[PDB]
This record gives structure tokens, C-alpha cells and sequence, in this order.
RNA sequence: UUGACAUUGUGAAGAGACAUAGUUUCUUUACUUAUUCAAUGAAGCGGAGCUGGAAUUCAUUUUCCACGUUCUAGCAUUCAAGGUCCCAUUCGGGGCUGAUCCGGGUU
RNA sequence: GCUUGUGACGGCCCGUGAAAAUCCACAGGAAGGAAUAGUUUUCAUGCCAGGUCGUACUGAUAACCGCAGCAGGUCUCCAAG
RNA sequence: GAUGGGGAAGCUCCGUUUCAAAGGCCUGAUUUUAUGCAGGCCACCAUCGAAAGGGAAUCCGGUUAAGAUUCCGGAACCUGG
């Protein structure tokens, strides 16, 4: 017979089969356990006299919160560690290089009430 | 002794072009099928100033033989071409101002611009505001075509070499006194860093072959050998005469 | 312009929010005439091919 | 007819976008392609010495068809076949007390370059097929001379792979017969003769004949019509 | 920068020696594959043919050129509409032609 | 009136005074779409979510650079009678 | 300033789309099923480089020893879904 019929002047790299990895020994024997769980995410209360104010007047809980952790993660690990519901979470890095969550609870909850359930005062 | 000025320009530090505002590079069409078997229409669409350029450019757009779409070219405007004018490019194309034609097809005495050294090099000869070349005869076997360039030189190139019919626009620009230093200044500001110019004769000797002395003087013949070496060639390089050119010039 | 309903971005003629109406008028006339004088170029030089 | 319409389409410079065509003439092949094509070209433009060029003169398809047809019968042992042979004699021989000769003499095609050379050298080979490819051509260029001087008849045959099939390698380079079942001796003598005629007989004259020096067609025609006009008006 | 040698090959005419058979060497001038330069999303190259027709026929073609676009600041894309052949008639879809043949040397 | 913003103009050039992300529009018409009921989210209303790092103060005859709480140096906005 | 490359004994130098087989979107084909093939495109060939250039969208009141166009109040707007 005879030849191909390429209508394009450009020759391109044949789109050839990409085989997926099916290994033979494992990557690491044991996967890592969860590196940022709810307990590691939210480290202590912040009971500064001016912070407590934000709890009586603010319906706001203030935590020293792991630097590795974003608002999403602060919100969950609060909601989870404490049964409470969260409105919004503002955050900030302190001058001693530790992160501070300003956690606002929804109106259904009283934070000041919830503060001294966890125990501080 | 120091590296003199003129050897420093080779590394192009502060000496590269001031390219930032330029319309693009000015070139004829690619030498495609259309243009060497027939003609192809375009429209000049804009004739526009180029920074650092004597002569205006003409933005001319064409259809694309091979794909549905406009493809645009940057032409140096020959005098008298205008917006909206139809431009015809190609072997079998007519002898009007603004068309591009292969030097082969135009009678001697024709006056063209932006002409190719070799076919399809997209245009090399006579591009400065005011210049042109003149066909001064052809030798049909080995299709050559003899032209005289602006310099006065005659050179003989392929007949297939394209050229655009006319003279380049903006002629006369140099008839006008700059008058002040500033207009020079603003001129080179858009060319390159060559202005102003310290007389080598006002430098110390580290600086220049002309430098030093207790009075200012070149101190030795200022006609330098072709075979001189970098750091020597400052003066009148290879000058085969010197002094006030008396008498008419004009190549014979 | 994406925070805004399409009528703020056109007018109701052909080439609405794109060309300036007189500018359309022109290319309507020119289109028509040129497609005509085409027919006139056709049959005239068709004649020529037989009358020579 | 209906409300259907004949429009044609003017594809004649300055109008209608060009249609899609076959540009297979023009495509920008990968370098590795452009190399192997132009290598074959360069190898033709150069006048090639008579001791190469005596290749390219290959066998013809028919005689070789007959020659593969033979050589096939005498293929070497298959993996199994010899396993099978061994599990015969090993069990058998060692007991029945035959002298490692409860196996029949094997008639097979001789192969492998170095093996066959000593065969030619020893005038034991009786019809040698030489490949026509073989990229360090040196492995083989001295073989026509050898076979000629050892009075061994030979043939340059198309396909190092095709030689390789009849021996169960991918490629072979050479294949030879030294033995033959008398039931085939006749076929081979006839085969041998044609081959000798086409090669070992013609050898000496081929040794005088340079190769290539061939123009490509853009410049073939260039002078087939330069020399057409100039001389005979 | 200038010379030689190496890269370095292929024709042809002309000079030069065993001393007016051609192995060999240079002056010329050819060749193109080494080397070199320009170009382009390697797009239309070379070769033949169709048709037109200038051409003048010394038996008939011996040739040479062509062989889709120029009043206008429009429009030009969906393997093309057409024509024709198939799928087993669904809606879709496929070939061929339209767009001549040959050589895969991008020019 | 002052400062500033803006506009329709006018002077100047051998100077004619960035780019790109991004957004929209139009030409095109592939294709998809109803009457026993289809198309429509560039019209209105309605639901959810928006991470990470900076954010204090000085900016100078004492928070900067000049061995210093140095008569030096060090970019800018606001501007009453 | 990486990369196919080319230099360099070499640390490295050159080149930035350049003598490179350079890559990815839209959906269809699945009703073994999760995504192979079916087209058609598009050949754009890294990336860093502006807290004064470009740029989606917030305001007023109130509040602190010290934070605010960031919190409270109220009223909006943008982007994605
Ligand atoms: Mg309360
Ligand atoms: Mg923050
Ligand atoms: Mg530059
Ligand atoms: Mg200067
Ligand atoms: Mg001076
Ligand atoms: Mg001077
Ligand atoms: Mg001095
Ligand atoms: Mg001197
Ligand atoms: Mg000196
Ligand atoms: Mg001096
Ligand atoms: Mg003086
Ligand atoms: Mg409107
Ligand atoms: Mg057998
Ligand atoms: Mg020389
Ligand atoms: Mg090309
Ligand atoms: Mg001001
Ligand atoms: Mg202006
Ligand atoms: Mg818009
Ligand atoms: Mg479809
Ligand atoms: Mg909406
Ligand atoms: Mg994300
Ligand atoms: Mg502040
Ligand atoms: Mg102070
Ligand atoms: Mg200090
Ligand atoms: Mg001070
Ligand atoms: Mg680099
Ligand atoms: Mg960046
Ligand atoms: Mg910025
Ligand atoms: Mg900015
Ligand atoms: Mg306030
Ligand atoms: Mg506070
Ligand atoms: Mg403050
Ligand atoms: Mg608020
Ligand atoms: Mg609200
Ligand atoms: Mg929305």
C-alpha cells in the first residue's frame, strides 16, 4: 500500500501510555498519625485580665493556639473539644511568636459560663 | 592605562538600545507562496511614529492564506502611503507606491525602499527617513538586478529580492538645526547612551591615545591603521585621505 | 462589566456594543454594493471570454 | 436540487482560506529521523568503494525464497526439543548402555559470525548466506573474499532478521549449511549453482565496480534536461 | 594578518613528467553530500500533464508563454456546499470527487 | 478666593510620552430546545464559604544612618485668619 | 534565570524558544466501572522580578491603659459554590 496522511506540518510527541505506580515495597512501614489533632491544635486558655473581659463581655474564648493551625482547624477543635458552637474566629500572632485565637461563640452559648466549666477563672 | 571609551561599548552595559517604547521591528512579509507566485492584498491600518526612528511606521494587516484570521505586519511607511490604502505584495503585482515587488519585475529607474539583500530576508537596504534605492538595470540570466544604494555604492542582488515601491517617509528631518543641547539630549535619550561626547584630547593619558600633554593636542597622526588593535583605533580609522573635501563628490 | 446586566453592554442593532452605528451603516452599504459590482464584474468578463 | 446549493470555492491566492492538505512531504521530522534518512542519502552521493557496493547486490526474492525454504528444515534445536532430547538420552543412554549415542546425528544450520568464519576457513561450510544489513559492515565485508578464496560458494541475502528467524535469534548476521540429509543434497546443488552464478562467479568483475555517486532527483532532472537541450537542439 | 598542512570530496577543459598511450600534480569552471549562511507554527518544491493561446506548420507539432484575486476602510472559520458511492436506513456517519499525476530533497 | 478633582479645548517635539494579568462585547452559528408542555439564571429574591502572613509604636535637634539622646543626613499626603 | 542543547581541564560560561519527538482543555464514549478511547481544537514552551506601576469587593457611629476601614453596632459589597 502506502503512507500516512499528516495534515499538520508539526510533528508532536506521540501520546504514549503512562503507567501508574504499583510499588513493591512500601513507602514508610507505618503512616504518620494525625499531626494536628484537636488537642494539639488548641494549646491553652489565655487568661490575661484583659482577655477575661472579652469573655464576660464578649462571649469570646481566647486560646493560645498552635501556629501550625488555621481558622478552619481552630474552629473545629474548639467546637469539638468543648461541645460549643462558633460564630467566627479571629486570630493573631503574638509578639512572643505564639498564635492567639479570639473565638466568638454563637448567641446560644454563654462563654463566660463555659470558661469556668473548663475551669479557669 | 585604562580601557578607553570605545572599547567599553562592546559589553553593552549602559550602552544597549532604549528599546522600551518601540513599535516592534519593521519587516516585510515572510516570502510565502502568495507573494512569490502572485500578489496579496493588505490594508495600512495606521501609520504611526516609532521612538528613536526617523520615519513613521505603517501597520498593515493581511488575511492569512492558511488560517481564518488577520495577521499584521510592521512596514516602514513610504512617502504618500495613507491609512486605508490597499497594499499589494507579490511577483505579479502592479507598480504603485507602497506595494512590495521583487526587484526583478520593475523597470530600471524604479525607486524602492526597505529592499532585501537576499530574497526573503524581510528587508535590509534603505530604511532611514528619506532614503531609497534605484534599480539601474537587470541581467535576466542568473536573475540579478543592479541597484544603487543611498551611499552611492552599486550592488548587484537577486531579482527575487523584494523591495517596496517608493521612498521612505519623513524625509528632510536632518535639514533642521537641533539648536540647543537639549534637543540632542532628548534625541539620544530614545536611541542609546552616546551623548554627550568627551573629546579624547581632553582626557588624561590613562583614558585615551589623545590624552595628556601640557596643551591639548593629538600628538601623533590621527589616521590609524586598519590593522591597529583595540585600544588604538581612535582617530581617523583607515583614512585614505583627509582634509576639507573640495570639489564635487558624487560617485562616477 | 461582569457585575452588570447585558443590556448595559449592548445596543439592539447588529454589532451592538461594538461598532458605532454610522460605522455599521457604511459596511452595510459597502457590503451590498461590493457584492453587486461583483456580479457586474462576473458577467461582463464572462462576456469578454466569448467576445474576442 | 431542493433548497440545496452549489457554491464552489475559489482557492486561488488572495481568497478562500486554504483547505487542509497532505503535507507529509513537509513535516518537521525529529532529528533521529532526519539522520537515518540523510545517512542513507550521504551513503549514495559518495562514490562507494567496490568492496562495499558488492553488497546492495543482494539475492533476488525467488531464489532466496527457495533458499529459506531449504534452510528452514534444518533449524537448530528448540528449547523443549533439547530438553526432550536430554530427558531421552540421559535416562536412556546411562542405563540401556548406549555410548552417549542413543541420540541421532544432528543436521542443523551453522550460525554466529565467528563460528562460520572457521567453517569457511576449513572448507567445511558448503553454502553460506551473508546478511546485507550488519551495521558495522566490517564484520562481514571480508566474507565474500573469504568464501571466494576458500572455494566456498556464498550469497548476500536480504535480512539479518530474516536470517535470525531461521535460527531463533532476533538477528543473525550469517547462516550457513555444512551438512545435509542426502534427501536434500540435490536441491542444494541446484540452489548452490544459481547463487554461484549471481555472486561468486560475478565477484571478480564486481570488485572492479565502484558504487553510488548518485544524484537526487531535484538535481537529476536538473541535468537530464540541461543535457537534453544543450547537445541535441 | 599572510603561507602551508589537516578538515577535502566529484566531473570537465587546459598546462605539467617515465621521455607524444595515462597512474600523478596544479591554473581555469563545473558539481553537491562535508562544511557554511537565510528563512518558516519545515505550506504548495522539482518533474510530467491538462486545458487556453501567441506562434509557422515544409507532414504534424518543432516550440515558447501563461494556466481563479486591483474602482470602495465590507464579508472570507465548523474535514465545504455541490456531485456521486456506501451503512441497511434515524439521528448520525463514512469514502471519493470538488482540489490532476509522479518523486517523500521543508525552501 | 484657596487646595484639589474633572472636563471641552489649545501649545510643544529629529522627545509623540510601559507591559502583562484580567473583564466585557461583538462576528460566527456548532448544537440544544415547546403545547399537554418545553427553554431560560447575564431579571428579582433566596442558601452556604471565604484560608495564610503583616497590623503595636518612632519616623526624628532622643525610637533610622552618622562610635552618642551628634546644630549633619534621610522619600511623601493633609494645610485656618 | 532553570530546561534539549553548545563551550569549558574544571569550579562553571553561553543560550530563553533557542538547531528539542517540549504539553492540556473541553466533552463525549462507561451504564463489566471507574474512567480507557472517540473527535475537534490551542502550539501558548519554565520560573523569579513592584508593600509608589497594573489590581474583584466596606462604610459610618461606638469602644480600649495600649488595637481598629481588623472588635461592637448597623448597614453594604465582591468572589467562589
Ligand atoms: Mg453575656
Ligand atoms: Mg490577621
Ligand atoms: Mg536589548
Ligand atoms: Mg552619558
Ligand atoms: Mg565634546
Ligand atoms: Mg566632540
Ligand atoms: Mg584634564
Ligand atoms: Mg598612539
Ligand atoms: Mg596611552
Ligand atoms: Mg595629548
Ligand atoms: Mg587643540
Ligand atoms: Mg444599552
Ligand atoms: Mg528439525
Ligand atoms: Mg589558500
Ligand atoms: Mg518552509
Ligand atoms: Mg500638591
Ligand atoms: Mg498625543
Ligand atoms: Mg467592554
Ligand atoms: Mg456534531
Ligand atoms: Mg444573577
Ligand atoms: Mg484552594
Ligand atoms: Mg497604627
Ligand atoms: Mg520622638
Ligand atoms: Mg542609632
Ligand atoms: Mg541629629
Ligand atoms: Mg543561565
Ligand atoms: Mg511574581
Ligand atoms: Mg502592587
Ligand atoms: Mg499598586
Ligand atoms: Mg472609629
Ligand atoms: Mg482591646
Ligand atoms: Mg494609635
Ligand atoms: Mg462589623
Ligand atoms: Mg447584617
Ligand atoms: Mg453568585
Amino acid at each position: 500500500k502506502a503512507l500516512k496522511v499528516r495534515t499538520s506540518a508539526t510533528f508532536r510527541l506521540p501520546k504514549t501510555l503512562k503507567l501508574a505506580r504499583a510499588p513493591k515495597y512500601a513507602s514508610k512501614a507505618v503512616p504518620h498519625y494525625n499531626r494536628l489533632d484537636s488537642y494539639k491544635v488548641i494549646e491553652q486558655p489565655i487568661t490575661s485580665e484583659t482577655a477575661m473581659k472579652k469573655v464576660e463581655d464578649g462571649n469570646i474564648l481566647v486560646f493560645q493556639v498552635s501556629m501550625k493551625a488555621n481558622k478552619y482547624q481552630i474552629k473545629k477543635a474548639v467546637k469539638e473539644l468543648y461541645e460549643v458552637d462558633v460564630l467566627k474566629v479571629n486570630t493573631l500572632v503574638r509578639p512572643n511568636g505564639t498564635k492567639k485565637a479570639y473565638v466568638r461563640l454563637t448567641a446560644d452559648y454563654d462563654a463566660l459560663d463555659i470558661a469556668n466549666r473548663i475551669g479557669y477563672i | 592605562g585604562r580601557v578607553i571609551r570605545n572599547q567599553r561599548k562592546g559589553a553593552g552595559s549602559i550602552f544597549t538600545s532604549h528599546t522600551r517604547l518601540r513599535q516592534g521591528a519593521a519587516k516585510l512579509r515572510t516570502l510565502d507562496y502568495a507573494e512569490r507566485h502572485g500578489y496579496i492584498r493588505g490594508i495600512v491600518k495606521q501609520i504611526v511614529h516609532d521612538s528613536g526612528r526617523g520615519a513613521p511606521l505603517a501597520k498593515v494587516v493581511f488575511r492569512d492564506p492558511y488560517k481564518y484570521r488577520l495577521r499584521e505586519e510592521i512596514f516602514i511607511a513610504n512617502e504618500g502611503v495613507h491609512t486605508g490604502q490597499f497594499i499589494y505584495a507579490g511577483k505579479k503585482a502592479s507598480l504603485n507606491v507602497g506595494n512590495v515587488l521583487p526587484l526583478g519585475s520593475v523597470p530600471e529607474g524604479t525607486i524602492v525602499s526597505n529592499v532585501e539583500e537576499k530574497p526573503g530576508d524581510r528587508g535590509a537596504l534603505a530604511r532611514a527617513s528619506g532614503n531609497y534605492v534605484i534599480i539601474i538595470g537587470h541581467n535576466p540570466d542568473e536573475n540579478k538586478t543592479r541597484v544603487r544604494l543611498p551611499s552611492g555604492a552599486k550592488k548587484v542582488i537577486s531579482s527575487d529580492a523584494r523591495g517596496v515601491i517608493g521612498v521612505i517617509a519623513g524625509g528632510g528631518r536632518v535639514d533642521k538645526p537641533l539648536l540647543k543641547a537639549g534637543r540632542a539630549f532628548h534625541k539620544y535619550r530614545l536611541k542609546r547612551n552616546s551623548w554627550p561626547k568627551t573629546r579624547g584630547v581632553a582626557m588624561n593619558p590613562v583614558d585615551h591615545p589623545h590624552g595628556g600633554g601640557n596643551h591639548q593636542h593629538i600628538g601623533k597622526a590621527s589616521t590609524i591603521s586598519r590593522g591597529a588593535v583595540s585600544g588604538q583605533k581612535a582617530g581617523l580609522i583607515a583614512a585614505r585621505r583627509t582634509g576639507l573635501l573640495r570639489g564635487s563628490q558624487k560617485t562616477q | 462589566y461582569a457585575t452588570v446586566s447585558k443590556t448595559h453592554k449592548t445596543v439592539s442593532r447588529a454589532y451592538g456594543g461594538s461598532r458605532c452605528a454610522n460605522c455599521v451603516k457604511e459596511r452595510i452599504i459597502r457590503a451590498f454594493l461590493i457584492e453587486e459590482q461583483k456580479i457586474v464584474k462576473k458577467v461582463v468578463k464572462e462576456q469578454t471570454e466569448a467576445a474576442k | 436540487n431542493p433548497l440545496t446549493h452549489s457554491t464552489p470555492k475559489n482557492f486561488g491566492i488572495g481568497q478562500a482560506v486554504q483547505p487542509k492538505r497532505n503535507l507529509s512531504r513537509y513535516v518537521k521530522w525529529p532529528e533521529y529521523v532526519r539522520v537515518q534518512r540523510q545517512k542513507k542519502i550521504l551513503s549514495i552521493r559518495l562514490k562507494v568503494p567496490p568492496t562495499i557496493a558488492q553488497f546492495q547486490y543482494t539475492l533476488d526474492r525467488n531464489t532466496a525464497a527457495e533458499t529459506f525454504k531449504l534452510f528452514n528444515k534444518y533449524r537448530p534445536e528448540t528449547a523443549a526439543e533439547k530438553k526432550e532430547r536430554l530427558t531421552k538420552e540421559a535416562a536412556a543412554v546411562a542405563e540401556g548402555k548406549s555410548k552417549q549415542d542413543a541420540s541421532p546425528k544432528p543436521y542443523a544450520v551453522k550460525y554466529g559470525l565467528n563460528h562460520v568464519v572457521a567453517l569457511i576457513e576449513n572448507k567445511k561450510a558448503k553454502l553460506v548466506l551473508i546478511a546485507n544489513d550488519v551495521d558495522p559492515i566490517e564484520l562481514v565485508v571480508f566474507l565474500p573474499a573469504l568464501c571466494k578464496k576458500m572455494g566456498v560458494p556464498y550469497a548476500i541475502v536480504k535480512g539479518k532478521a530474516r536470517l535470525g528467524t531461521l535460527v531463533n535469534q532476533k538477528t543473525s548476521a550469517v547462516a550457513a549449511l555444512t551438512e545435509v540429509r542426502a534427501e536434500d543434497e540435490a536441491a542444494l546443488a541446484k540452489l548452490v549453482s544459481t547463487i554461484d552464478a549471481n555472486f561468486a562467479d560475478k565477484y571478480d568483475e564486481v570488485k572492479k565496480h565502484w558504487g553510488g555517486g548518485i544524484l537526487g532527483n531535484k538535481a537529476q532532472a536538473k541535468m537530464d534536461k540541461r543535457a537534453k537541450n544543450s547537445d541535441s537542439a
